[PDB]
């Protein structure tokens, strides 16, 4: 089993944000499983591993681009297939950063729901 | 290697950008 925490980042401000601005921290712990796979879940996933996607603001409907940070992606142990579906895997008992993807984004003041699916993997 | 289907979880949080 996995103990999963997803923690939103404090002090985010509307307007032009820094490239790769951190917006949430994923924390996955386990006493029994060595690795986990993770995918973003939304109405518009934009890559073949589910590690970048778009999310809509609750009050405005404006979209922002979100995903695992470049540093987090470089920490992946592997990309494995679960009945043909790609999941990038990472060490359990570790944290990953969810960020605003790509070049600087101009973010409208709003609340943006971020949803992830995490699954245990034994390598 | 193998995935453990019973361990799959969905987690959600809100990122709030303020003026």
């Amino acid at each position: 089993d996995l103990t999963v925490s997803l923690i939103p980042v404090s002090g985010l401000k509307a307007g032009k944000n820094a490239p790769s601005a951190k917006i949430a921290k994923l924390v996955v712990n386990s006493t029994t499983l060595k690795e986990f796979g993770v995918r973003g879940i939304s109405n518009n996933v934009v890559d073949s591993t589910g590690t970048a996607w778009r999310v809509a603001g609750k009050n405005t409907g404006k979209e922002i681009g979100v995903g695992l940070s470049s540093d987090s992606l470089r920490r992946s142990d592997s990309t494995e297939k679960w009945n043909g579906v790609n999941w990038m895997t990472f060490n359990s008992n570790d944290t990953l950063d969810i960020v605003l993807t790509g070049p600087a984004q101009n973010v409208t003041a709003d609340t943006y729901p971020i949803t992830l699916d995490v699954v245990g993997y034994q390598p | 290697g193998s995935f453990l289907p019973n361990s799959e979880q969905q987690k959600s949080v809100d990122a709030v950008f303020s003026s």
